[PDB]
């Protein structure tokens, strides 16, 4: 379910992030999506610790 | 889109919502255009919020 959250993006797939959206401005949106992602994945590793 | 991004016989071209480089790339349903003039004191106002 962590992959269906956007992060307070427009879309939730980085494609469509890299196809639809300026790069400018989409590398910040791709580090902010992978930076939540990551967040998450570190809050889950915890848990499993 | 070559005669709205590529080319430029219009003054100004803003893309919010959407990338204006890639406009050609992406596929929508239907548009719809409104057409209308303003004075130029008054054309900032044409963007969200």
């Amino acid at each position: 379910k962590q992959l269906s959250s956007k992060f307070g993006a427009i879309s939730s797939v980085l494609n469509d992030i890299f196809s639809r959206l300026d790069p400018p401005e989409a590398e910040v949106q791709i580090d902010r999506l992978i930076t939540g992602r990551l967040q998450s994945l570190q809050t889950y590793v915890t848990q499993q610790l | 889109y070559s005669v709205l991004y590529n080319l430029a016989p219009f003054f100004t071209f803003k893309c919010y919502g959407v990338s204006p480089t890639k406009l050609n790339d992406l596929c929508f349903t239907n548009v719809y255009a409104d057409s209308f003039v303003i004075r130029g004191d008054e054309v900032r106002q044409i963007a969200p919020g």
